[PDB]
RNA sequence: GUGAACAGCCUCUAGUUGAUAGAAUAAUGUAGAUAAGGGAAGUCGGCAAAAUAGAUCCGUAACUUCGGGAUAAGGAUUGGC
RNA sequence: GCAGUCAAGCGUUCAUAGCGACAUUGCUUUUUGAUUCUUCGAUGUCGGCUCUUCCUAUCAUACCGAAGCAGAAUUCGGUAA
RNA sequence: GAAUGUUACCGCAAUAGUAAUUGAACUUAGUACGAGAGGAACAGUUCAUUCGGAUAAUUGGUUUUUGCGGCUGUCUGAUCAGGCAUUGCCGCGAAGCUACCAUCCGCUGGAUUAUGGCUGAACGCCUCUAAGUCAGAAUCCAUGCUAGAACGCGGUGAUUUC
RNA sequence: UGUACAACGGGGUAUUGUAAGCAGUAGAGUAGCCUUGUUGUUACGAUCUGCUGAGAUUAAGCCUUUGUUGUCUGAUUUGU
RNA sequence: GAAACUGCGAAUGGCUCAUUAAAUCAGUUAUCGUUUAUUUGAUAGUUCCUUUACUACAUGGUAUAACUGUGGUAAUUCUAGA
């Protein structure tokens, strides 16, 4: 099954395909939220700890947290709820949902690094991707740089350069 | 299991001998089905031909649309209430005995099926497979 | 090979074991043995049957250390200021004064 | 000694259970090593 | 790990929980033959080479076990190993 | 005592404890029972067996000599404190 | 009841693929008659149920020969119980 | 089960019995054949019917396990714990027994018939037949399987002192 | 006279479904005492809860035992 | 000025005449028996704390879409993880 791992420190994320069910078997009967020692998944992840965050089984149905039962159910999903974006004010639909207990029918296990191991992963620790946006509210700037509200936020806002053919802008 | 049966069927505990009555689970107008015979059954002094999930039977309709009554027609068994054992080791059983009325080819007289259906029957008759919702 | 659980008690149904029952509404019930099944046919309620899982969970039995503390935290403390924002000019200004 | 149950895949191309798990009964016969304590040799006669 | 396999890996012999009923606690090499055999438990049995080669496609199949049952036969057995038992049960008025 | 009761079931008083005995528990019996799914296909024939059942309340057809039919049929309820 | 021999005919043509009159020769003894030998100091005298074995004049199944056998279907015949 | 010295083990096989059965689907193939309409089979594969011999992992039935629990009536002052009611009634119930209601297993050589042929005279030709001969069936004989002659037999171990 | 056999006890296995005892601010409530209540008190009350997946039963054709106790030469017959 | 958030509208309109016989409906009443987005007209010096070593008012808090990236499903105005 495919493994959708993420290193939230660098914003990195690479996918892995693990065959050899003995290695997959570690995640079986584990819920979303429990931590996994990677040494059992493989050797490249030795000392790496993984957070189980979700995933989609075959037929692409997502997992929903805390909905135990390594099977599918059909919940009545509402506003502010996982695996559902409404279409009308006060709209609910009954949709299928895959449980939060890992099973062999999962196409992809979504994983989150919690502790680094002893070997840099290929495109996960070796590379880092910067955050997209910057602080736009006044006080959030004062707390991204620790500004002590006398330091004139107007100069501490972030500027993003951009090229227009032969005119570099800001 | 006779004409137009697509594939074979691993043996499954017989549960409906001649004279049993099963719910008719299609929308044809019939309510029940009185079994009078089983296609493909054999012979032994004093045995009653019984039918298992997936067998085609000859039946009459005791309760239903008057046009459906007083006449013998094929029908396909879609639910047994007598446990049987699949090759994956499970003994399973439905809550009724149920079937749908068909023509000798295997096509169905009614447009849908109001029940679960045994896969041993869905695998065997495509027309039942179409009209079925939840299977097993 | 999946080990199933009893839909009345909570017992592990290893392969072959127990019996399976397709109810009229196509809801499926598995039992590990004819005990749970007869209770189930009797319309008994697992939360009132002292040895079932659904009973013991409800009456909070034997779950003592499953509600204790743990140690599952992390530590990152990284920086990657803003995409396209000349991050090589965003560290010579992130030198907090107070 | 007795019997038990076995679960195994089924390699039988064409069977509706091909490459699928089946559960099966087996007997077990306790077979500690036998010990050789003699040899006898037989000849052919018009009587057997 | 007589009763373990390439897929099971739980270290355990073929002896079921609390012993083969009416026989004992198999502790020597053994033969596991598919299905059933003439005779009853504790009886002397002869296993003999086939008198003919079978092509048959049913023989010549090279089986490989996934999981061998080792739950108790003296009742409606629910656990393969005693470890599994304490795992699912919890702790009782005796143990500790 | 239970209960409508001289019913059945248990008790007090009184009277019995009389009926060859011992060891086994094969077949076939005699007498008592239970059986998955089907439900009379068995049979001359539902023979045998099973199902039903008390009470309070609701409800009750044709037909009739108006008296009946009628516990028609069909339902609900029933402990303890 | 079953099977023959002759072959006038039937079979568009063509006696005999398949049939076959007028005649004629047989076999069989689950038809019915004819008879009255055995039993009238008694051989339990319909049918079914159950169970076993036997016969072949073979309905099916194995292998064959033939056709008015293109195929498919069928029909005649052989070894066959 | 007496007696062929005693007793024990391991064996041989005379004779007798004997068993497997039928179907369908896939594929061959919309093929051969046919103007068309229609429309096969050998090989291979998956299942099935009828029969048989076992077997009890599993599921199911059975319950005096009177094993646990529950219930009515009564009797032991109450409690505890029990007796009686032709096994009082009810739920669950292991063990055993048991079911196409459950699972497993059911061998392969030869010789022949019908028939089709080889070579080939009688009969300078011709002929499967006269001599000689090939192929050949749910047949038959074996193989296999069950019994083992209690007056059929082999090999082998030990063989008594008051 | 010993991987001996037995009778018990122990451990496993298994069946039932939570023993007796005690306790409780659980309990529709009910009575009795007065100092007639700013939880007033002594108790009683189907039932519920805790100690408690407890207790009971488990080879009579279940398994296993470093424990305890015991047993271990009666009779008859046979030779080429 | 895409996307998206937010706000509002989607309860109007249009269609049909199935049900409906003291119901609907019509004329005539009642709200001293109630809710009312909106439009219009009015309407707000009081908010703190045992009330000097004092409360951000020169204005307090995160947590999200879009987006970036990694993904699942034969399949949809499906959506998951980061
Ligand atoms: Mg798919
Ligand atoms: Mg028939
Ligand atoms: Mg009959
Ligand atoms: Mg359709
Ligand atoms: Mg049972
Ligand atoms: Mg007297
Ligand atoms: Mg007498
Ligand atoms: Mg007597
Ligand atoms: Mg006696
Ligand atoms: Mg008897
Ligand atoms: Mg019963
Ligand atoms: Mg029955
Ligand atoms: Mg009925
Ligand atoms: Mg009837
Ligand atoms: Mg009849
Ligand atoms: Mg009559
Ligand atoms: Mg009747
Ligand atoms: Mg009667
Ligand atoms: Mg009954
Ligand atoms: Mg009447
Ligand atoms: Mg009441
Ligand atoms: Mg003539
Ligand atoms: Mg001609
Ligand atoms: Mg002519
Ligand atoms: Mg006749
Ligand atoms: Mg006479
Ligand atoms: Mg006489
Ligand atoms: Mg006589
Ligand atoms: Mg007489
Ligand atoms: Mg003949
Ligand atoms: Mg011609
Ligand atoms: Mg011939
Ligand atoms: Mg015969
Ligand atoms: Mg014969
Ligand atoms: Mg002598
Ligand atoms: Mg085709
Ligand atoms: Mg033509
Ligand atoms: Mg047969
Ligand atoms: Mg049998
Ligand atoms: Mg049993
Ligand atoms: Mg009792
Ligand atoms: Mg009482
Ligand atoms: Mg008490
Ligand atoms: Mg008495
Ligand atoms: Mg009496
Ligand atoms: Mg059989
Ligand atoms: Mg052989
Ligand atoms: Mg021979
Ligand atoms: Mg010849
Ligand atoms: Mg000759
Ligand atoms: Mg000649
Ligand atoms: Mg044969
Ligand atoms: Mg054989
Ligand atoms: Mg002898
Ligand atoms: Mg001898
Ligand atoms: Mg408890
Ligand atoms: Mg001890
Ligand atoms: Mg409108
Ligand atoms: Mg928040």
């Amino acid at each position: 099954m495919k493994l959708n791992i993420s290193y939230p420190v660098n914003g990195s994320q690479k996918t892995f395909e693990i065959d050899d069910e003995h290695r997959i078997r570690v995640f079986f009967d584990k819920r979303i939220g429990q931590e996994v020692d990677g040494e059992a998944v493989g050797d490249e992840f030795k000392g790496y700890v993984f957070k189980i965050s979700g995933g989609n089984d075959k037929q692409g149905f997502p997992m929903k947290q805390g909905v135990l039962l390594p099977t599918r159910i059909k919940l009545l999903l509402t506003k502010n709820v996982s695996c559902y974006r409404p279409r009308r004010d006060g709209e609910r639909k009954r949709k299928s949902v895959r449980g939060a207990i890992v099973g062999p029918d999962l196409a992809v296990l979504a994983l989150v690094i919690v502790k680094k191991g002893e070997q840099e992963l290929e495109g996960l620790t070796d590379t880092t991707v910067p955050k997209r946006l910057g602080p736009k509210r006044a006080n959030n700037i004062r707390k991204f740089f620790g500004l002590s509200k006398e330091d004139d936020v107007r100069d501490f806002v972030i500027r993003r350069e951009v090229t227009k053919g032969e005119k570099t802008y800001t | 299991s006779g004409n137009g049966a697509q594939g074979t069927k691993f043996r499954i505990s017989l549960g409906l001998p001649v004279g049993a009555i099963m719910n008719c689970a299609d929308n044809s107008g019939a309510r029940n089905l009185y079994i009078i015979a089983v296609k493909g059954s054999g012979s032994r002094l004093n045995r009653l031909p019984a039918a298992s999930l997936g067998d085609m039977v000859m039946a009459t309709v005791k309760k239903g649309k008057p046009e459906l009554r007083k006449k013998v027609m094929p029908a396909i068994v879609v639910r047994q209430a007598k446990s049987w054992r699949r090759r994956d080791g499970v003994f399973l059983y439905f809550e009724d005995n149920a079937g749908v009325i068909a023509n000798p080819k295997g096509e169905m007289k009614g447009s849908a099926i109001t029940g679960p259906v045994g896969k041993e029957c869905a695998d065997l008759w495509p027309r039942v497979a179409s009209n079925s919702g939840v299977v097993v | 090979m999946k080990v199933e659980i009893d839909s009345f008690s909570g017992a592990k149904i290893y392969p072959g074991r127990g019996t399976l029952f397709v109810r009229g509404d196509s809801k499926i019930f598995r039992f590990q043995n004819s005990k749970s099944a007869s209770l189930f046919k009797q319309r008994k309620n697992p939360r009132r049957i002292a040895w079932t899982v659904l009973f013991r969970k409800h009456h909070k039995k034997g779950i003592t250390e499953e509600v204790a503390k743990k140690r599952s935290r992390k530590t990152v403390k990284a920086q990657r200021p803003i995409t396209g924002a000349s991050l090589d000019l965003i560290k010579e200004r992130r030198s907090l004064k107070p | 000694a007795g019997m038990t149950t076995i679960v195994r895949d089924l390699d039988r191309p064409g069977s509706k259970f091909h490459k699928r798990e089946v559960v099966e009964a087996v007997t077990v016969v306790d077979t500690p090593p036998v010990v050789v304590v003699g040899v006898v040799g037989y000849v052919e006669t018009p009587r057997g | 790990a007589n009763g373990a396999t390439s897929f099971d890996r739980t270290k355990k012999t073929i002896t079921p929980m609390g012993g083969f009923v009416h026989y004992g606690e198999i502790k020597n090499d053994f033969i596991m033959v598919k299905g059933c055999i003439p005779g009853n438990r504790k009886r002397i049995v002869t296993l003999r080479k086939s008198l003919y080669t079978n092509t048959s496609r049913k023989a010549l199949e090279e089986v490989s076990l996934k999981w061998i049952d080792t739950a108790s036969k003296f009742g409606k057995g629910r656990f393969q190993t005693p470890a599994e038992k304490h795992a699912f049960m919890g702790t009782l008025k005796k143990d500790l």
